[PDB]
C-alpha cells in the first residue's frame, strides 16, 4: 500500500518493473498500490493500483466492437483489455490482410466481420496513427458475439458462418476456435 | 461465459434485463437493476445548507453520486437602468403586464455542468445541450411556480408619495461536481432550498449620497411560496406479447443511456391537496394516460420524503 | 494641406527590411506607416492559400477582417497562386501610425513585400485613395485623414500601369457623375506609387548584384 | 380556425413544407439521409438534427429545448435504423406568430414556449412525408390551455401567446397514428383530473371516424394525386 | 546579365524565344513578361528570370539534409526547405511487416541525409536513401545557413585540431548543415562518446559556416575548411585564447574579409 | 516557441552544456549575451515607444501610452503575437509575469502617483513583428524596459494638491525613470536563467532551452549609485523546461533504464533541485552581476 | 462533410462557353435580372423577397435596451444574417462562414452610409435608454444574389415596420404597449438599394448581372454597387477579383441605376397595394 | 452580449452590494499550516478526484476555501492533434461564480489562466509522460471559494498551493504515475510591532499589517526538488539571505501539506 515514491529497494537487490520509477540506484514506487515480486537474473518488483486504464500494448488480446466495416479495413473500438475493462476507450482498426492469413486475396471484410459484432484479437502493432492496429489472423481470434441484421441473437453453426435461430438465415463471419 | 464485470461493458442492455427479470433462483428474485436499487426504490436525497460563505444563500443537494451546489447572489439594479419601468400601484382604485420579474429579468438562473461532472461532459467546449435545456427548464418553472415573490425584491424609498428606487436582482448559479443521476430532479430541489436560505441584506436609500445603500448587521429572508419538488423517471424496454415495459425512477447515467423515454413531474402537497405544477414525457409510447396519473402517487411519496430532507 | 492634387504624400519604402525573413517591406506614405513580413511559400506543419493578418498598434474587429480579406484577394489575383498547390503563403502587416488611406498603404506595402520574397507576381498591384472634393472639380490623389472625413474617399487598386482595377472600395457616398473622374485620378496615382515602388525594388537589386 | 398548409414550398430542399394555423406560420426544410459530421454522427443508428429558427432575434436557450423535444419525439416516428450513419436535418423558420398587443416586444425569452410547439410538430410531419423518410407511423400534436376566471374551467385550444400568460395552466400533447402519447408537457397549477380531460380533448384531434388526421391525409392526398397525374 | 528586371517588365515579344522559369506569357498573343525580380538569363534560346532572392527549388542530383515532420503512412515527410514539403517513400529506405515497424526506422523530428530521386514538378521532391552512405544523422549539431553551392562532393571528414577527432561535415544543397563526429542499428539515436575538445571545435566549424553565409561568402568544401584554419589562427593570436570558438559578431566578418582578401 | 529537435542532437546539447567548462553551441560564455540592435522612439503617437532585434531575428515594437484616471488596474499589458489568439493562455501568463515585475517595484507605482484621488495609468502594448520562432519573454523584457525609459509624462503645473493641470510643450515633460546625473531608480528588467545540471547559463538559445534541466525567470530592479549597484529582487517564476515535451531516444540495442546510459536523452522527469535554484538566484543578484551589464547598456541605448 | 460543394468540371465548362456565346443556362440574357416577387407578411415589419429560386425573409425587431457606454448618444441598429442548414446542407449552425460575415457588413453599411435611419431619432434617454432596431435576414434557399435579395428585403422590411409609439408625460418618457397606443412609422428619409455584378472571364471580359449558384462558383470575381435612385451611391464593393478594366466597371454602374429605379418603383407600389387593403381610404 | 447558449440577465448593468459606513495573528508559525481535510473519491465517474477544505482561522471556524479536482484517466487524444510520445498534460482551472466578485464561467478570467499554467508546471514535472504515448491526462479544478494590486497576488499564492495539493491526490486515485507526491506550500515575510524579520508559514494576509514578500513552492517530498516556485517582493539584495529562508520555509510548509495527502491516501480508501 505504498504511496508514490516509497523507497522500494536498492537497484542491486531488485530489477525495475511495471509501476516502478528508478532514480539514483534506489528504486521507488510510482503508483499507490500493493507491491509484488517475481522471484542469472535478479528479482523484479512491481506496484499495481487496485480500473487500471492500461494503455493497449502490442501482442495483447483485446475484445472490441466494430463501429463500421469498410473495404480496406475494419474500424473497431477497443472496449476491453484482458482482465481490465477500459474506462478509457481507444479505437482500433483491423486490416483486410490481417483478418485471415490463409487465402488473403479471397478474404473480404464484408464476409469476415459485420458491424455490431464483438471480436477478440491481438494488437499487431501500435497505431502509427490515431487508430491502433489489430489482427484476427490467429485461428483462435474471431467474432465471439453477434447481432443479426434482423436483430435476433445468432448462434454459431460453422467456423465460417453464423446462423440466425428464428430466421434460419446464415451469415458468414470468422468465429473464434475456442 | 460470464466474466464478472467484463460482461457488462459488452452487451449492456441484456445484462440489465437478466437482473431485471431474474430467472428462477435461490434468491428473493426481487427485480434488481445494475445499480442495486429496485425500480420502486429511489436514490436517497441528502441536502446540506449554509456551506458557501460568499453567496447570500447556499445549498448542496446530493443524490448518491450526483451532486449540485447552488448559490444565491444578490445584486441591486437601479430602476433607471432597466428599460420599460413603470412605477407599481400598491393597491388599485383588467390589463396585466408580462411580469415585473420577466420584463426586468430580475431573476437570472444558470445551471452549469462542470467539466469535472462526467467523462461525458468536458471543458473548453461551448455548453452542452443537456446543460442548456435544463437551465431554461429551471427558469420556466421559477416564474410559473411564483416561488420567489416579485414584491419582496422591490426597494422602496420610504419618503417621510413613496416610490421604488430599484429592484433586487437575484442570481442563481449551480455547478455539478459529479453527474451519475437524473440532472433536473437534483437541481430544482437545490434551487428551492437555496432560495429559502437566501438572506438578502436590508437595503435603504440615502438621500444625500443619492445611492442605494445596504446595512450591515441587517438581515431579511426571502419569502418562498410553496415547496414544489420533482421526481423524474425513464422507461426500459426489452427491444433492440408486447415488449415488456419497466419504469425506472431517479435513473443512473447508464440507465439514461439505454432508456429512450423519460418523465419528469413537479408536484406540491403543502396546501394539503395534490397539485401537479408541470409534467414532461418524451421518446416513448409507454407513458399512457393511466401511467401518467399514477406517477403522481410516486411523486407524492417523493415529495413527502424531500420535506424531511429540506428543513 | 499644401499639396497639389497631382502631388502625393512623401513616400519612403524599404525592401528586405527584416534581417531574417523570406520577404519584408516597410512603407510610409506621409504620416501613415506600414510594416509587412511574409513567410515564403511553405507548407503548414488546388491553389495556394494566402492568409492576411493586420495588427493595429495601440495609439472594429469587423473592419479589420474586411481589410484582411481585401488585401488577400487583391494580392491573390496578382500572385501566381496556381504554381505551388500544397504551399501556404502568410502576409503579416503591422501599422505603426495612420493618416488615412490605410488600406492603400497595406496593399502597396504588401505587394512590395511579395516581390522581395520572390513569389511570382503577374504584376505590381498598387492602390491609392482619391476623392471628388465637390460643379467645381479638384479631384485629389492622396487623401489625408482630415480630408477623408470632409470629402468622399474612394480607394482603387490596379494591376500596375494597366487601367485594370482589381479592388475598388468606397464607403462614403458620391454621386455617380463624380465617380468617373475619381477613379481615373486614383489610377493616375497608382502608376506613381508603382514608379516609386519599382525604383525601390530596382535600387536594392543594383546594390545586391553589386554585393 | 381551420389548418392550412402546403408542401414543396422550398424547391431546392429534399422536402419542404409550410403550415399556418392559430396565427402561426412555419416553413420547414427536411434533408434526406446525409453524411454526418463525425462529432454529430452516431454509428449504429442515424442522428436527427432539429433547428428551430426564431422569426426575429437569435436562437434562445428555450429554442434549444424546443428542438430537443422535437428530435426525441420525431426519431420514434422516423425509422432511424434503415440508414446507419445518416444525418436527418429538419430546419424550421417561423415567419409569423400571433402578436401580444398587451406587451411590447422582448427579443430574448427564457421560458419554454408551449404555444409554438403544436405548430412545429404538425409542420415537420408534413415536410418529412415530402422527403420520403421511412416512418413507423404518423403523429399529430395540438396544445390545450385552461383558464379559471369564468369559474369551473374554460378550455382554450391552439392557444395564443397572450392567452398562455393569462391562463392558469398550459398543456401540450402529441399522438401517434396508433393512438398513444409521444410527448406531453404542461406548466401551471392544475390537477390530474383536469389533465385527463385535456388528454381526452386532445385525443379528439388524433382519432376521428379540428380534424388533424384528415388534414394531414388530405394535404398529402392532393400532392400525391397531383404528383401521380402522369399515371393518367 | 547586366541590368535587373522587375515583375511586370516585358522581356521580349519575339516569337522565336520560349518561356523560361520565372517568365509568364499572356494568354493568346505571344509576349514574355517577368514574374520575379531577377537578373535576366538566356539559356538554350529560352529566356528565364533568376530571382535575386528565392526559396530552394529541388533538382534530381542534389544531396539534402532534412528533418522528418510527419510520418504519413506509406510515406515519410521531410523539410527540405522547399516551398512544398518533401516526401520520402518507405521503399527507398535501407532495411536492416515494414509498415508496422515504420516509426522504429524513423521518428518525427529525426534528421536524415538523402538525395532527390525525383522532382514532382509542383516543386515537390522524392528522396532516396538507398545509397549505402546515406543514413540517420548522429553525433552532431544542426545549423541552418538560410549560401550553399552545388559541388560534386558536399561531404568531407576534417582533420580536426587541438587533439580533436576527425569531424565529419555535411553541406546540404538545400541549406541545412550537419557537423558531427565521424564514426545494423543505423536508425537508433544513441550517440558514441564525443570528447570535449571535439565539441569545442564542432562549434568553430559551425562558426565559419554561419559567419560566411552571413558575410555572403559562398559555402563550399575548401572555404569551410579554410575558415576553420584561419579561425584556429584567429584564436591563437587572439587575446581571448584558443578556446574563443565564437566567430559571431564583427569577428565573424573579419574571418570572411580575410578569406575574400 | 516550441522548437522541434531530434533525440540525438538534444543529447549532444545536454552533454556539451554539462561539461565542467560549459561548451555552448555558439561559443558564447555563460555570462555573455548575443548581439542586439535597438532603437527608441520608433513608434510615433505614444508617450513612449521602443523596438529591438535579436541574433535569432525575433523582433518586437512596444509602446506605452498613459492618461490620468480618477483614483480598476494601474498598469495594463497587451501582447499581440501574430499567429496567436488573444485568448491563448501562455501569452496571458507571460503578460502577467511582465506586469508582476513593474507593479511590485513600489518605486514605479510611487512614480505614477499624482494625487490621492488621481493616478497616472501606464498602458503597454507589446507587439512581436517577427514570426514567433522561439520563446519571446527575453525580447519583451528588454523592449518594455527601453520603452519605459523613453516614456515622457507631461509635467503638471498643478501645485499637486488641486485637481491636476499639465503643460503643452512636450520637451518640458520629465522622462519617466530619468537618468542618473535624488536617488535614480531603474525601470525593471526580467531575464531568463537556464541551468543544465550544475552549470548555469544566460540569454538562452532556443536550441539550448530544450535541453534545460531547470528554468527560472528572475525579475530585478536597481537603485543607481550617483561593486557597481544595489539590486533588488521582485519576481521569480518557473518556465517548464520545454525539454519534457520532446522525443524519447531509443537506446542502442527495462521499462525504465536501470542505469542512465550516455547516448540516450530521456525527458527530465524530476523537478528542479533546491541547491540549484538558490545559486541560480545568487548569480543573477550578485554585485557586478550580469544584470548590471545588461541594464547599463540599455541606459546607454540612444533615446528618441 | 465536404465544407463546399464543387460543380463538376464538365459542368463548369459549359457555363463558361455558354456565357462567351452570350447564351445563358438560366435562359435569359446577361443583362437580365430574374423576376422579383416581394410579399409582405400580414404582421408589421415582415418582408419576403424571392428572386428565381432564392428566397430571403427579413423581420424587424425594436427592443428598448441600455446604450453602449462608448457612445451614450446613438442607438443600436444591427442587421443579422445567418446562413442556415436549410439554405444548403453544408452550412452549420453556430459556425461562421465567409459569405455570412461579408453579407452582414456590406448590407449594414448600405443602410448606414445612406443614413435613412437617424441615430438622433433612435435615442430616447441619453443616459440609459435607446432603441434597438434590428432586421434578421433569413436565407430560405441559396441561388444567386443573396446580397441583392437581402437588401431589397431589408429596405422593404424596415419601412413597413412600425415602432411602438413613445410619449413623454410630466417629463417622463413612457414606452407604450401596442394596445395602449397605435404604432409609429419608421421615419425613413431615403431608400438604398443594392445590385451585384459578376465577371466570368479572365480579364473580366464577361459580366453577368444576376448569377445562378452554378454560375456563382465559376465566376472569377464580382462587384456590388449600392445606389440610391437619385444617384447617391452608399457603397461600392469590388473586394477582390481577377483584374477587370475600369471602363467596364463604370459602365456597369450606370446600368445599375436603371435597375435600381425599377426596383424602387415596385417596392413603393407594393407598399401602397398592401396599405390600401389594410386601411382603405 | 447575450449568449445564444445561456440565460441572460437584464441588459442594464447590475451594481454590487454596498454597505453603510485588525485581526490578531492566528497561530504559531511553524505549525501555522491550517488544518486541512482531503478525501479522494469525490467524483467516481472520473478516473480520479479529490476535495480539499481549509479553516479560515484557529480550528474549524468556517469552510473558507474549498477545492474540487477532477482528473480524467489517460484519454485518447483528438485524431487531428499531432502524435506525441509524451503524455499530454492539460490543466483547466475555473473560479466558481461565488467569489467576492461575480466571475462569469465563460470568462475564464486572466487571473484564472495564470493559475492553470503554474499548476500545469507543478503537476507536469511529477507525471511520468514517457510511459503513456498517445495519451492525454486532463486535470481540472473548480474552486468553490477563495482564501478569505499587491493584496491580490498573496491571496492567489494560497489558492495555488491547494490546487497542487488536491491534484496530487487526484492523480493518485487514478492510475497516473508520479515520480513523487507533489504538495503545495506557501511562505511570506511580515512585520509585527517592529518585528519585520519573521517568516510565517501560512500567509493569512488580512491579519498581517503589511507583507513584504511571499513564495509558493511545490516540493516533491522524498526527492529534493521544487517543481514550481513564484515569489513577489521588493527585497534588497543585501537582505537576500532571508529569501533562502522564505523558500526553505515554503518547502517546510509543503512537507506539512504532504502529511495530509499521504495520510488521506494512506488511510482507508
Amino acid at each position: 500500500l505504498a504511496l508514490p515514491g516509497q523507497l522500494l529497494g536498492p537497484i542491486s537487490k531488485y530489477q525495475p518493473g511495471p509501476g516502478t520509477h528508478v532514480h539514483e540506484s534506489n528504486l521507488y514506487s510510482s503508483l499507490l498500490g500493493t507491491v509484488h515480486v517475481t522471484q542469472a537474473e535478479l528479482p523484479t518488483i512491481s506496484v499495481s493500483a487496485a480500473k487500471r486504464e492500461i494503455l493497449p500494448e502490442v501482442g495483447n488480446i483485446v475484445l472490441c466492437r466494430v463501429i463500421r466495416i469498410t473495404p480496406r479495413q475494419a474500424v473497431v473500438t477497443i472496449l476491453v483489455c484482458g482482465d481490465t475493462v477500459l474506462d478509457a476507450e481507444w479505437q482500433g482498426l483491423i486490416r483486410v490482410q490481417d483478418i485471415r492469413a490463409t487465402e488473403k486475396d479471397r478474404v473480404k471484410v464484408y464476409e469476415s466481420f459485420r458491424p455490431g459484432d464483438i471480436v477478440r484479437a491481438e494488437v499487431i502493432s501500435l497505431g502509427d496513427q490515431a487508430n491502433y492496429y489489430l489482427s484476427t489472423a490467429r485461428n483462435e481470434l474471431g467474432v465471439i458475439l453477434a447481432t443479426s441484421e434482423a436483430g435476433n441473437t445468432m448462434y454459431p453453426v460453422s467456423w465460417r458462418e453464423y446462423r440466425d435461430p428464428i430466421t434460419g438465415l446464415t451469415e458468414l463471419r470468422k468465429v473464434a476456435k475456442p | 461465459t460470464f466474466p464478472r464485470g467484463i460482461f457488462a461493458k459488452l452487451s449492456p442492455h441484456p445484462y440489465l434485463l437478466r437482473t431485471l427479470c431474474p430467472d428462477p433462483s435461490n434468491s428473493s428474485s426481487t427485480p434488481q437493476r445494475t445499480n442495486g436499487r429496485r425500480p420502486n426504490e429511489a436514490r436517497p436525497f441528502r441536502v446540506n445548507l449554509g456551506s458557501l460563505s460568499h453567496a447570500h444563500g447556499s445549498a448542496l443537494v446530493r443524490a448518491g453520486d450526483t451532486t449540485v451546489l447552488c448559490g444565491v447572489r444578490g445584486e441591486v439594479l437601479p430602476v433607471e437602468r432597466i428599460p420599460l419601468f413603470r412605477q407599481p400601484d400598491v393597491n388599485g382604485s383588467a390589463t396585466v403586464g408580462r411580469g415585473e420579474l420577466k420584463e426586468y429579468d430580475l431573476l437570472v438562473p444558470n445551471i452549469e455542468l462542470a467539466t469535472g461532472s462526467a467523462p461525458q461532459f468536458l471543458p473548453g467546449v461551448p455548453p452542452t445541450a443537456l446543460a442548456q435545456t435544463l437551465s431554461t427548464r429551471v427558469y420556466s418553472l421559477l416564474h410559473s411556480t411564483r416561488l420567489v415573490s416579485a414584491e419582496e425584491l422591490r426597494i422602496w424609498y420610504r419618503p417621510v408619495q413613496d416610490r421604488v428606487v430599484a429592484y433586487w436582482v437575484l442570481y442563481i448559479d449551480l455547478v455539478f461536481l459529479s453527474f451519475d443521476g437524473n440532472p433536473f430532479d437534483v437541481a430544482w430541489a437545490a434551487v428551492v432550498a437555496a432560495l429559502r436560505d437566501t438572506k438578502l441584506p436590508v437595503a435603504r436609500w440615502d438621500p444625500d449620497r443619492e445611492m442605494v445603500v445596504c446595512s450591515k448587521t441587517e438581515t431579511m429572508k426571502l419569502t418562498i411560496k410553496g415547496l414544489p419538488i420533482a421526481c423524474s423517471a425513464a422507461v426500459f424496454l426489452e427491444k433492440e406479447e408486447k415488449n415488456r415495459h419497466w419504469i425506472l425512477l431517479d435513473p443512473d447515467r447508464l440507465e439514461e443511456s439505454l432508456c429512450k423515454e423519460v418523465i419528469t413531474m413537479v408536484v406540491d402537497f403543502s396546501d394539503g391537496e395534490t397539485r401537479i405544477r408541470a409534467i414532461e414525457k418524451q421518446g416513448g409510447t409507454v407513458f399512457g394516460r393511466e401511467l401518467i396519473r399514477s406517477f403522481a402517487l410516486v411523486a407524492e411519496d417523493r415529495w413527502k420524503v424531500v420535506k424531511e430532507v429540506m428543513k | 494641406d499644401g499639396r497639389r492634387w497631382n502631388e502625393l504624400r512623401r513616400v519612403h519604402a524599404q525592401i528586405r527590411t527584416q534581417a531574417a525573413a523570406d520577404g519584408s517591406s516597410y512603407l510610409e506614405m506621409g504620416h501613415t506607416k506600414v510594416m509587412c513580413v511574409v513567410t515564403g511559400p511553405s507548407e503548414p506543419g488546388k491553389e495556394a492559400e494566402v492568409v492576411v493578418s493586420i495588427v493595429i498598434a495601440g495609439f472594429n474587429d469587423k473592419r479589420i477582417i474586411e481589410m484582411q480579406s481585401t488585401v488577400a484577394n487583391a494580392l491573390s489575383a496578382s500572385l501566381h497562386t496556381h504554381l505551388f498547390p500544397h504551399s501556404q503563403i502568410t502576409i503579416s502587416l503591422h501599422v505603426l501610425s495612420q493618416d488615412g488611406s490605410l488600406l492603400a498603404a497595406l496593399i502597396n506595402a504588401a505587394t512590395l513585400a511579395c516581390v522581395d520574397a520572390g513569389i511570382p507576381m503577374t504584376d505590381y498591384v498598387v492602390a491609392c485613395t482619391a476623392g471628388s472634393t465637390s460643379e467645381n472639380a479638384d479631384p485629389l490623389l492622396d487623401l489625408n485623414h482630415q480630408e477623408e472625413q470632409e470629402l468622399p474617399w474612394l480607394t482603387v487598386a490596379t494591376l500596375g500601369e494597366s487601367d485594370k482595377v482589381a479592388v475598388l472600395v468606397c464607403e462614403s457616398r458620391v454621386q455617380v457623375s463624380r465617380l468617373e473622374g475619381m477613379l481615373a485620378v486614383g489610377v493616375d496615382g497608382c502608376k506613381q506609387i508603382r514608379a516609386i515602388l519599382d525604383h525601390v525594388v530596382r535600387q536594392k537589386g543594383r546594390r545586391m548584384i553589386r554585393e | 380556425t381551420a389548418p392550412e398548409a402546403a408542401l414543396g414550398v422550398l424547391p431546392r430542399a429534399d422536402g419542404s413544407a409550410r403550415y399556418s394555423h392559430a396565427g402561426y406560420t412555419v416553413t420547414a426544410s427536411v434533408n434526406g439521409p446525409i453524411e454526418a459530421q463525425r462529432r454529430d454522427e452516431h454509428p449504429y443508428e442515424a442522428h436527427v438534427d432539429v433547428i428551430v429558427r426564431p422569426a426575429a432575434g437569435v436562437g434562445g436557450t428555450r429554442e434549444r429545448h424546443l428542438e430537443s423535444i422535437l428530435q426525441s419525439s420525431f426519431a420514434q416516428i422516423i425509422l432511424v435504423k434503415s440508414f446507419p450513419r445518416s444525418l436527418i436535418q429538419i430546419v424550421l423558420q417561423v415567419e409569423e406568430s400571433p402578436e401580444n398587443e398587451y406587451v411590447n416586444t422582448k427579443l430574448v425569452q427564457a421560458s419554454l414556449n408551449f404555444a409554438v410547439m403544436p405548430a412545429l410538430f404538425q409542420t415537420a410531419m408534413l415536410a418529412l412525408l415530402s422527403a420520403g423518410v421511412p416512418m413507423r407511423a404518423t403523429a399529430t400534436a395540438t396544445a390545450i390551455a385552461l383558464a379559471s376566471e369564468n369559474g369551473a374551467t374554460k378550455t382554450l385550444i391552439d392557444p395564443s401567446p397572450r392567452q398562455v400568460e393569462l391562463a392558469q395552466s398550459v398543456h401540450v400533447f402529441a399522438f401517434t397514428s396508433q393512438d398513444e402519447l409521444l410527448l406531453a408537457e404542461s406548466e401551471g397549477d392544475f390537477t390530474i383530473k383536469e389533465w385527463d380531460a385535456a388528454y381526452e380533448t386532445a385525443k379528439n384531434i388524433c382519432c376521428r371516424p379540428p380534424d388533424l388526421r384528415h388534414f394531414i391525409r388530405s394535404t398529402m392526398e392532393a400532392k400525391v394525386a397531383t404528383d401521380l397525374h402522369w399515371k393518367s | 546579365s547586366s541590368d535587373i528586371v522587375t515583375p511586370g517588365e516585358l522581356i521580349t515579344t519575339s516569337p522565336q524565344f520560349m518561356r523560361g522559369h520565372g517568365t509568364y506569357i499572356p494568354p493568346g498573343t505571344t509576349s514574355i513578361i517577368s514574374s520575379v525580380a531577377g537578373t535576366i538569363l538566356r539559356t538554350n534560346k529560352l529566356l528565364s528570370v533568376r530571382p535575386l532572392r528565392a526559396r530552394y527549388t529541388p533538382e534530381v542530383g542534389d544531396l539534402v539534409v532534412g528533418r522528418i515532420i510527419e510520418v504519413q503512412a506509406r510515406r515519410w515527410r521531410v523539410d527540405v526547405g522547399s516551398t512544398q514539403f518533401a516526401s520520402l517513400p518507405l521503399s527507398a529506405i535501407n532495411l536492416p511487416t515494414d509498415e508496422l515497424q515504420m516509426r522504429s526506422f524513423f521518428s518525427e523530428g529525426d534528421l536524415l541525409v538523402a538525395e532527390v530521386q525525383g522532382v514532382y514538378g509542383d516543386g515537390g521532391a522524392v528522396l532516396h536513401t538507398r545509397s549505402l552512405k546515406y543514413g540517420k544523422l548522429r553525433n552532431g549539431v544542426f545549423v541552418a545557413v538560410s549560401g550553399v553551392v552545388r559541388s560534386r562532393r558536399q561531404v568531407w571528414t576534417l582533420e580536426g585540431a587541438n587533439g580533436a577527432g576527425l569531424i565529419d561535415v555535411v553541406l546540404g544543397v538545400n541549406g541545412y548543415v550537419w557537423i558531427a563526429k565521424h564514426t545494423a542499428n543505423m536508425y537508433s539515436s544513441q550517440n558514441d562518446r564525443i570528447e570535449a575538445e571535439t565539441m569545442r571545435e564542432i562549434a568553430r566549424l559551425r562558426g565559419v559556416v554561419m559567419a560566411l553565409v552571413e558575410n555572403g561568402l559562398r559555402v563550399d568544401e575548401d572555404m569551410v575548411m579554410r575558415g576553420y584554419r584561419e579561425a584556429v589562427e584567429m584564436a591563437l593570436v587572439s587575446p581571448e585564447g584558443p578556446e574563443d570558438v565564437y566567430l559571431g559578431g564583427e569577428r565573424g566578418r573579419q574571418l570572411a574579409a580575410a578569406l575574400t582578401a | 516557441q516550441h522548437v522541434l529537435l531530434s533525440p540525438a542532437e538534444l543529447a549532444y546539447l545536454h552533454a556539451s552544456l554539462s561539461l565542467t567548462p560549459p561548451i555552448r553551441p555558439d561559443g558564447r560564455s555563460p555570462t555573455q549575451f548575443r548581439p542586439l540592435i535597438a532603437e527608441t522612439g520608433i513608434l510615433p503617437g505614444a508617450n513612449g515607444s521602443a523596438r529591438v532585434c535579436f541574433a535569432d531575428g525575433t523582433e518586437a515594437i512596444v509602446g506605452v501610452k498613459a492618461e490620468v484616471e480618477k483614483t480598476a488596474s494601474w498598469v495594463e499589458i497587451t501582447v499581440e503575437i501574430p499567429g496567436v489568439r488573444d485568448d491563448d493562455s501562455g501569452m496571458v501568463f507571460l503578460a502577467q509575469l511582465l506586469g508582476e515585475a513593474l507593479l511590485a517595484d513600489g518605486e514605479f507605482v510611487k512614480k505614477l502617483w499624482i494625487n490621492r484621488r488621481y493616478h497616472w495609468k501606464l498602458y503597454i502594448d507589446i507587439l512581436l513583428i517577427s514570426p514567433p520562432l522561439s520563446y519571446p519573454l527575453p525580447l519583451l523584457s528588454l523592449t518594455t524596459h527601453l520603452a519605459l525609459l523613453s516614456t515622457r509624462l507631461p509635467r503638471l503645473k498643478s501645485e499637486g494638491d488641486e485637481d491636476p493641470y499639465f503643460d503643452d510643450d512636450w520637451a518640458v515633460a520629465p522622462y519617466l525613470f530619468p537618468r542618473s546625473s535624488q536617488p535614480t531608480t531603474r525601470p525593471p528588467i526580467t531575464l531568463l536563467v537556464m541551468a543544465v545540471g550544475n552549470n548555469i547559463l544566460f540569454d538562452p538559445s532556443k536550441e539550448e532551452l530544450a535541453v534545460a534541466d531547470v528554468a527560472l525567470a528572475v525579475s530585478v530592479t536597481a537603485t543607481d549609485v550617483d561593486r557597481g549597484r544595489k539590486l533588488r529582487l521582485l519576481s521569480i517564476r518557473t518556465i517548464d523546461p520545454p525539454s519534457r515535451l520532446t522525443p524519447p531516444g531509443v537506446p542502442n540495442s527495462i521499462s525504465e533504464p536501470i542505469e542512465p546510459i550516455e547516448g540516450v536523452w530521456r525527458a527530465p522527469r524530476g523537478g528542479a533541485k533546491r541547491l540549484v535554484l538558490g545559486a541560480l538566484v545568487q548569480k543573477v543578484l550578485e554585485k557586478g552581476g550580469v544584470v548590471d551589464e545588461v541594464l547599463d547598456a540599455l541606459e546607454g541605448v540612444e533615446l528618441t | 462533410m465536404p465544407r463546399e460543394v464543387e460543380p463538376s468540371l464538365s459542368e463548369r465548362q459549359f457555363v463558361l462557353q455558354a456565357l462567351q456565346e452570350g447564351l445563358r443556362l438560366d435562359g435569359r440574357q446577361l443583362d437580365q435580372y430574374r423576376p422579383l416577387s416581394l410579399t409582405f407578411g400580414d404582421q408589421y415589419g415582415v418582408a419576403d423577397v424571392t428572386f428565381g429560386k432564392t428566397r430571403v425573409l427579413a423581420k424587424a425587431s425594436a427592443e428598448v435596451t441600455v446604450p453602449y457606454a462608448d457612445r451614450p448618444l446613438d442607438g443600436i441598429f444591427t442587421i443579422a444574417t445567418e446562413l442556415s442548414p436549410m439554405t444548403s446542407p453544408t452550412f452549420e449552425v453556430n459556425r461562421p462562414t465567409e459569405t455570412e460575415v461579408l453579407l452582414s457588413r456590406l448590407l449594414e453599411k448600405t443602410i448606414r452610409r445612406s443614413g435613412a435611419l437617424d441615430t438622433e431619432s433612435l435615442c430616447l434617454v441619453a443616459g440609459q435608454k435607446c432603441w434597438s432596431i434590428r432586421v434578421d435576414v433569413h436565407v430560405m434557399s441559396h441561388d444567386g444574389n443573396l446580397v441583392d435579395a437581402a437588401c431589397i428585403a431589408v429596405v422593404a422590411a424596415l419601412r413597413h415596420f412600425r415602432k411602438p409609439d413613445t410619449s413623454i408625460e410630466s417629463g417622463v418618457l413612457t414606452i407604450y404597449t401596442p394596445a395602449e397606443r397605435e404604432p409609429v412609422p419608421l421615419s425613413w428619409l431615403h431608400t438604398p438599394f443594392c445590385v451585384t455584378w459578376s465577371f466570368f472571364g479572365d480579364e473580366g471580359e464577361i459580366a453577368v448581372l444576376d448569377a445562378t449558384w452554378l454560375e456563382e462558383q465559376v465566376r472569377v470575381g464580382s462587384c456590388t454597387i449600392s445606389m440610391n435612385k437619385h444617384g447617391e451611391i452608399c457603397q461600392i464593393a469590388k473586394l477582390g477579383g481577377t483584374p477587370v478594366e475600369a471602363v467596364s466597371l463604370l459602365q456597369c454602374t450606370s446600368i445599375a441605376l436603371t435597375k435600381v429605379k425599377e426596383f424602387s418603383d415596385l417596392v413603393d407600389k407594393k407598399l401602397a397595394e398592401d396599405f390600401k387593403r389594410r386601411n382603405p381610404g | 452580449m447575450t449568449d445564444r447558449r445561456r440565460i441572460n440577465g437584464p441588459a442594464g448593468a447590475t451594481i454590487p452590494p454596498v454597505y453603510e459606513d485588525a485581526l490578531k495573528i492566528r497561530s504559531r508559525p511553524s505549525n501555522i499550516i491550517r488544518k486541512i481535510y482531503l478525501k479522494t473519491g469525490v467524483t467516481p465517474s472520473a478516473s480520479g478526484s479529490a476535495y480539499l477544505e481549509l479553516e479560515t482561522s484557529a480550528n474549524s471556524g468556517v469552510s473558507g476555501l474549498k477545492l474540487s479536482c477532477t482528473v480524467h484517466g489517460p484519454r485518447s487524444l483528438p485524431r487531428s492533434s499531432p502524435f506525441s510520445p509524451h503524455m499530454v498534460v492539460s490543466t483547466h482551472v475555473k473560479y466558481a461564480p461565488f467569489a467576492t466578485k461575480q466571475r462569469r464561467g465563460y470568462l475564464r478570467d486572466p487571473t484564472e489562466r495564470d493559475l492553470g499554467i503554474h499548476l500545469e508546471a507543478a503537476l507536469r514535472g511529477a507525471i511520468i509522460a514517457d510511459r503513456w504515448p498517445k495519451s492525454g491526462v486532463d486535470i481540472i479544478i473548480s474552486i468553490i471559494e477563495g482564501d478569505q494590486q499587491g493584496d491580490e497576488v498573496w491571496d492567489m499564492m494560497n489558492t495555488l498551493s491547494g490546487c497542487i495539493t488536491v491534484a496530487s491526490a487526484a492523480l493518485a486515485d487514478a492510475g497516473i504515475d508520479c515520480v513523487d507526491t507533489v504538495a503545495g506550500g506557501v511562505a511570506a515575510l511580515v512585520q509585527d510591532s517592529d518585528g519585520s524579520p519573521e517568516i510565517v508559514v501560512d500567509p493569512i494576509p488580512s491579519e498581517h499589517r503589511k507583507i513584504l514578500a511571499a513564495c509558493c513552492v511545490a516540493y516533491l517530498p522524498m526527492r529534493d526538488e521544487v517543481t514550481n516556485l513564484w515569489f513577489r517582493g521588493d527585497l534588497p539584495a543585501s537582505d537576500m539571505d532571508l529569501y533562502t529562508e522564505l523558500v526553505e520555509k515554503g518547502i517546510q510548509a509543503s512537507r506539512s501539506a504532504n502529511r495530509v495527502l499521504v495520510d488521506c491516501l494512506t488511510e482507508t480508501v
